């Protein structure tokens, strides 16, 4: 706990409330270290899963050779480390993909380049 | 009987102080208790160095006359044309915006702590440190000035230090130290940064300059060595003092050593990258440097502290194993994001890669060489890779979460936690543990990537933030070294 | 004809040169690399007063010498080169 | 040459070659986007200009006419220290203070040497200000003056060590005058009270203007000339450094007051409220010292000099 | 009545001396009469500058501290690796062998003269000059110290100065001045060399070092700039004072000006070749340097002296015409004799020759470019030209007789005479006239080529003289730059 | 430790340094002082001297196999010398500034001031003689190790004459009238004539070693202890104690000068019995003249015993070189 | 003449007696500035003019492309600037070629290279 000369208590800087109507979402695609770190996305809570896969996710991943041959959406997903099965037509909100959640999508059979993880 | 050396110096310092009668001592010194540290007896303080003011002035003046004679000769003879290659200047860009501001923050930090310690000896020591830090801060501005005139990326370092994404790494490191109480400030900076980790910052830049034809920087490095010898003695004496003053100081000091070893280690990731990739002529690999300055030297230091009940920092084994990955991991993170940086990246030359193969025999060719093979093809093809999506940042060190698990260089060591209904993410267990002990501190962090998305960086688009908020001049300060203005200015010089 | 003074293409000499270009508006200052040469017809002058308001300190003549070749007849009190 | 100086300097002074002092002193500090609130302060942030109630459009309107960046300050101080070292070596060798009567020695230990304690207070006060003032042009002037006060105390400390043959016996003695002697208790009380002032600009006014502005002329001018009548004139060589230093400090402390007072009527009335509460405490701290030596008209003639100088800032005394 | 700056300083210098009672003035000062010069009133001497010892020590110390920090930093940082190319160091080989030893000789000359003059003011001014030349001598040893360690030919400069053929050029120059009496020493060195010609020596070297990445040599130059200012002022104050002191001084002084201009100008030949050929990056052509620093400034200065009855130096016109030839003539001389030099020569690059064509539009292509074309063809055929037969030397300046008649660039200006049964040869009328006025002096000259033939240079062939007598390491210090160890060392970076 | 790139040299020093000291790095002092001068193949004989060449060791009758046996234990090359002196001059300026501002000399009684213009200030004319004598030695001695020490010391004489001159200027408030009064004592007072005649006699000595002996050992060896040690203490009894801060430079200078002059004497006398014989003959001639020159000054101030002690102090120095003179 | 403080008179350093029964001879070949200055030759007083040409001059001038077809013996000579007619078989000394004389040999129609007298 923080030691301080007063009651050391503050609002979080990255409260959902500061994002003007949007959320943050992180996506981690294992074995594709071309992208050095999971993406940080600024996203509609109302947007659907496939709107997310098609409007935001496939674009962000385009630069990698596997992105074409990849079918995210029917790849294996994790939400906040817990096994997840997305509802394509459901909003992100209405399926518990909230502010600063991280999705991990693993595309098995697509494990990047040169047996690195790239 | 004539005074001793120790005692004459105490008379010229501590003796000037006195027990107050009209003000309570805890009002004159209000910061010494809230951190949980107890000092039994201040009159057991041993001075780390014993320079009276007349001596300090005498020595420093002789040093400064020589230093500025050189800075003036270098500028007059256009010594910046004598460096190995203009790529090298990128190390100086990183330095002046990432490191040099830390010297000024330290000046500010030590001035404060040289008011707030009740031991008068601790004060004189802190205050001598503070004015030294200011010397460093100001001599670096002068050292870098003639470079700023001839190259890009050096023209607004303190401005950028407050704003630019990657510079929040060093900036937060010091805001964490300075917002903390005085004993943690000392443990974090004097001990952790200036004793334990000091050579991992100093030697790569200063000897990187000697190996690369930069007389101005190497000259500042020599001229500062006698200051750093005092600051290292301050760091080691002071934590032995704290450790000795009370049994209960030990667990608090341990916890602090774990914290700042890890935070300093993450800060030092910028330096690994710089030394292995940004110096055209290499001094030693980041791996050889870690091993000597940390595993061996840190090993001996930590043996000498066992006697106080101290053990070596938490996750050292992780940082040890990370030395075979760290530079490569970082260069390629910066590579793909240098549309947003005040310095260039590039694909290393083939003899550079060869050297890398030799210095990293169990990792380079297996994991990192293929990266530059591919990126070289993409670039030959007119498709030089820039990643246009912002990365997840660590809530503690604020580095993009680019780090991998021990013995699994392919899996990212991401960690995540809920606190008070909010989610937060970490690059490691190291930074996760730090967060969990002080969650009320770290939820306040100004994470640059989050602030861009909040609209708080003057721009609805990264390129706009970069030019207008960051003041990084797009097409000048920006992008690959190949095709850069610096490149052309250089190929024309030679 | 031309008197002259060359200085250290230097930090102190920047102020020393500006003191001679703002006291001899007839003077021509030219540049070779690590050097500042100031020509001019028949005479040139430095005045403690121009060097004084510019440095924010008392400034003595004999201190110019560190940075100053020369040309013409020397008259110091001031420092003036003259034919 | 792509550019002549750094961006923050060019925005301030034009795009042309800048001075060493300028490139060392303006816009070097962190200014915004701090990551964490101070655990030792609930009211302000890291690097907060609101630590003083004084308000400035731009703190860099306070600038040093001596143009001290680090190199310039140490180079100037080294030359001053070599002079003092000449003086001290000579007094030691020629036995100028050991040959004095034990009563003249006690005068020096009672009236002069306990000042090291005030120099010590002034050191801590200027340290706090260096840590609290946001602009480098201001904060660096306070670290310098701070380390100067330490130096000045070491010199007064050396007066005593020359008298005692480097045993500390005269420091022991001297210090007891400062603890126990009714003559020094108003000083000592005032010093300890300064240590507890939160407002850094209140502190600088009190310490570097009001206390120093009367004590320096009383001690190193008036009480100095009086020492001749007392058999003690040879000590004057040992306090030249203090006279040179005070004369130089007028240059920057005046320009700092000029700029801050001149800024706004509301600063001038903050200052005036602080002077009214402090300058008579300064005055009354120095009264016992002035009547035990040169006599009170020395002190009043120093209040004179201070009030006069304050009026140059549109400020007043008595 | 308080003292002014002038009177205070004379109080601190002149007032210390006194009229002797126990010794005759003329036994204390026996060197002042024999030259013909008459001195009416030493008090008329105006102090060229007014430095007291405390101000001298203080201001010199501050320079020294900055200079040595720069020298130390240059060494630590291997700044010898930052020059344009290794060819450039040949200039510093010439500098340390030929020019530095003159700084030392000047120390000695000025020390003596700072004793011999009965005017106390003039004595301080020469004594400070003497100590300035000791500083120039020593700081130059220190500046070149790091180059001596990485490059050849700088390792035995004073030894070489006394012995090597081409170095008797500078050496006999200063031996002539110091064997002369004291007013001639002063007119020769303070006035002609240190005022009239000073820039034709310094500027090519210092700004050359500038244009060429040699921080150590520029640093000195920068540092000696305020010494030189004082050194010029004594030179002007002295001919002015001697001239005005007596009307009979005027023709003696004129003669000295003739003699020392021509001797000064022959000594500068070596500089012209250096600045035109030895600097990889050019600064100024010798032709430009002579026209600015001599035709213009010297023109101006001698015009000033018209008031005293002084005309410009005799054969001044020859020197002006020679400026189109000098460097070319000298370089081809050294080229063909560099088996016997401590420095290298080479054929200039096409781009240096285009530069020379531009700078020497009326002479280069006609007279000199065909040399390099010829020499280059021989070298490519395994026949790099070395002239195995030693040259005729001028009896006065001792430079080989390589110089051409004004306006006949193809005809050597050889002259000869007979004096007391013996033959003497000269490069020019200027040297011939200097001989005719003092043949008793010049018949003593130690002419290197003749001394080799007398067998006095510890060798029976030139290769033996060079190795054992000169300490020139055969295969290391001498021959063309191409194939030299300097070239090898350079190229392997 | 900062790592540097360290490059392989062809050699470590200059041929002539290496022949003398070995093929290793040399000091600034060595590279600046040894074998730098022209030694041989001079082109013309001096028009001002029929007996010797340019740079002729035979301008003195003393012989040495190597004049570099004479070396400066202070290691002064130019920059070391001016750096040392800039430091002394600054102290001197401190003291002069203080005595002027506090009126320490102008407040003296007129009789005390006259003692200063009569017994002290006229030594400026001795210092000018010594400046001259050392200039002469610098231009006659061949080895740079020897000639450079004599140029430094000659300039130092000038500097010392200047500080003494500034004592008078401080007394007369910068008019020069005390300087003129002081110089009339030097010219006219019988107290000063054996000195003034000795000084002018040294000005006519041909042999530069006989000259360094007489000026820098015999005269200085007794003058500086008499004046700056003995008459200095005595001045305290006369109310002139405050002049002492103005003559610190001279005490500091004298103590350092012992180092190089005793070094030179030791090497020269140790070289041969012939050298010793010459030196002894020069001392027998000149040392009584130095004593007699200083006698009238001693007897006007501290007393003959001050001189006898200073003479004893010179005799002890000479004993260490296997030489004798007439003290204790 | 010299001003000096004594009778300034010294023997010449280069009298013939210092040359060990040899003598100095200079030779100038105009229009052949390949050789920068007249040669300084150390010669026997008793050798013939013809030996001089064949043993000394011919090898000294050999580097110039004109030297092979020069007929030096039959060329135009000057001795100390006066016209001179060599005796091929007389000794150098016998015919007035004494110490430090200069011979100039002009070779009709061999005027060096490139119209530059080189
Ligand atoms: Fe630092
Ligand atoms: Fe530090
Ligand atoms: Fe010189
Ligand atoms: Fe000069
Ligand atoms: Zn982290
Ligand atoms: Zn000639």
């Amino acid at each position: 706990s923080v030691n301080a000369l007063y009651d050391y208590k503050f609002e979080p800087k990255d409260k959902v409330e500061n994002f003007h109507g949007m959320q943050l979402l992180y996506v981690y695609w294992p074995d594709h270290l071309l992208f050095c770190a999971p993406f940080a996305l600024l996203v509609q809570p109302g947007m659907t899963f496939s709107a997310l896969v098609d409007e935001i996710l496939k674009p962000a991943t385009a630069a990698h050779p596997d992105s074409a041959k990849a079918d995210f959406l029917n790849a294996e997903w994790l939400l906040n480390d817990e096994p997840f099965t997305p509802k394509a037509d459901a909003s992100l909100k209405e399926q518990g993909i909230d502010h600063k959640s991280m999705l991990t999508v693993t595309t098995p059979g697509l494990k990047g380049m040169a047996n690195a993880g790239y | 009987k004539k005074l001793n050396l120790k005692d004459k110096y105490q008379y010229l310092t501590r003796d000037m102080a006195w027990e107050p009668t009209y003000q309570d001592k805890k009002d004159i010194f209000p910061e010494e208790d809230f951190e949980g540290i107890k000092i039994t007896d201040w009159s057991q303080w041993e001075d780390p160095f014993r320079l009276t003011m007349d001596a300090y002035w005498k020595y420093q003046a002789e040093k400064e006359k020589k230093l500025y004679a050189i800075f003036d000769a270098f500028a007059q003879n256009n010594g910046h044309q004598n460096i190995s290659d203009a790529r090298y200047v990128n190390a100086l860009k990183l330095f002046i915006s990432g490191i040099s501001p830390l010297e000024h923050a330290a000046f500010q930090g030590y001035s404060k702590v040289g008011r707030q310690f009740s031991g008068a000896g601790a004060r004189v020591a802190c205050q001598m440190q503070a004015i030294d830090e200011l010397r460093h801060s100001q001599t670096q501005q002068h050292a870098m000035s003639h470079y700023n005139k001839h190259f890009n990326g050096l023209h607004d370092g303190p401005h950028m230090h407050d704003r630019v994404w990657y510079l929040s790494v060093p900036k937060s490191f010091f805001d964490d130290a300075r917002s903390a109480g005085p004993f943690e400030f000392l443990t974090a900076i004097s001990f952790s940064f200036e004793y334990v980790l000091t050579n991992l910052l100093f030697v790569p830049f200063m000897s990187g300059a000697a190996y690369n034809g930069d007389m101005a920087t190497v000259t500042f490095g020599f001229s500062a060595q006698s200051d750093e010898a005092r600051h290292m003695t301050l760091g080691l004496e002071v934590i032995k003092f704290i450790l000795e003053q009370h049994e209960d100081n030990v667990p608090i000091v341990q916890r602090w050593i774990d914290k700042w070893f890890w935070r300093g280690f993450r800060l030092l990731s910028l330096v690994s990258m710089m030394m292995d990739y940004m110096l055209p002529n290499k001094v030693m690999s980041w791996s050889e440097a870690w091993e000597v300055y940390y595993e061996q030297n840190g090993g001996a230091l930590f043996k000498d502290l066992e006697r106080y009940g101290i053990r070596p920092p938490k996750y050292q084994d992780v940082a040890n194993d990370a030395k075979h990955h760290l530079s490569h991991q970082l260069w390629t993170t910066f590579y793909q994001y240098c549309q947003a940086t005040n310095f260039h990246t590039w694909i290393p030359e083939k003899e550079e890669m060869d050297w890398m193969s030799e210095k990293y025999p169990d990792t380079f060719d297996k994991y990192y060489r293929p990266r530059y093979e591919y990126l070289a093809k993409e670039a030959a093809a007119g498709r030089r890779f820039y990643n246009n999506t912002l990365p997840q940042l660590c809530q503690v060190c604020q580095i993009p979460t680019i780090f991998t698990e021990k013995d699994a260089p392919t899996m990212l060591s991401h960690r995540q936690i809920e606190h008070e209904g909010e989610r937060y993410h970490f690059c490691s267990d190291g930074c996760c543990d730090i967060f969990k002990h002080e969650p009320e501190k770290y939820i306040q962090a100004w994470l640059p990537v989050h602030q861009i998305y909040q609209g708080n960086c003057e721009g609805g688009d990264l390129e706009t933030v970069v030019q207008k908020y960051y003041h990084i001049n797009i097409g000048e300060d920006n992008f690959d070294y190949v095709g850069s203005p610096d490149q052309k200015h250089w190929l024309s010089i030679k | 004809q031309l008197v002259f003074i060359v200085f250290q293409d230097n930090d102190d000499s920047r102020y020393l040169a500006e003191a001679v270009m703002e006291d001899n508006p007839d003077a021509e200052m030219q540049h070779q690399p690590a050097m500042i040469r100031i020509q001019a017809e028949k005479r040139l002058v430095i005045n403690r007063e121009t060097m004084e308001e510019k440095l924010g300190r008392d400034w003595d003549v004999q201190e110019m010498l560190i940075n100053v070749s020369i040309a013409g007849n020397v008259d110091e009190d001031h420092f003036i080169l003259e034919w | 040459p792509i550019r002549h100086t750094y961006g923050h300097i060019a925005r301030r002074f034009g795009d042309k070659p800048a001075t060493r002092y300028q490139e060392a002193s303006y816009d070097i500090e962190a200014k915004t986007n701090f990551h964490y609130r101070p655990q030792w302060d609930s009211e302000h942030t890291l690097n907060d200009p609101t630590r003083t109630a004084i308000r400035m459009e731009d703190w860099c309107a306070v600038s040093d006419p001596r143009q001290f960046y680090y190199g310039a300050y140490v180079g100037n101080r080294a030359k001053m220290q070599e002079s003092a070292e000449t003086s001290f070596g000579f007094c030691e060798k020629r036995n100028l203070l050991t040959r004095l009567s034990e009563e003249t020695q006690k005068q020096l230990l009672r009236l002069l040497v306990p000042l090291r304690h005030v120099e010590l207070g002034a050191n801590m006060n200027n340290a706090k200000i260096a840590g609290d003032a946001t602009a480098t042009t201001v904060s660096q002037m306070h670290i310098y003056t701070g380390m100067d006060r330490l130096g000045i105390g070491q010199y007064l400390s050396r007066i005593a060590l020359m008298i005692d043959g480097s045993t500390g016996a005269a420091l022991d003695e001297s210090k007891a005058y400062w603890m126990d002697d009714e003559m020094w208790q108003p000083m000592r009380k005032l010093v300890e009270d300064t240590l507890v002032v939160d407002d850094w600009f209140e502190l600088t006014l009190v310490q570097n203007i009001l206390i120093d502005g009367m004590m320096y002329p009383l001690v190193y001018d008036k009480m100095d000339q009086w020492f001749e009548s007392q058999g003690a004139e040879d000590v004057s060589m040992l306090t030249e450094f203090m006279r040179d230093w005070y004369k130089e400090s007028l240059r920057w402390t005046n320009a700092m007051m000029k700029a801050v007072a001149g800024e706004s009527e509301t600063n001038r009335e903050l200052l005036q409220k602080w002077i009214d509460h402090w300058e008579p405490q300064a005055y009354e701290a120095l009264k016992p010292l002035a009547e035990a030596s040169v006599g009170i008209d020395g002190l009043n003639e120093a209040r004179a000099e201070l009030s006069a100088r304050l009026k140059k800032f549109e400020l007043q005394s008595r």
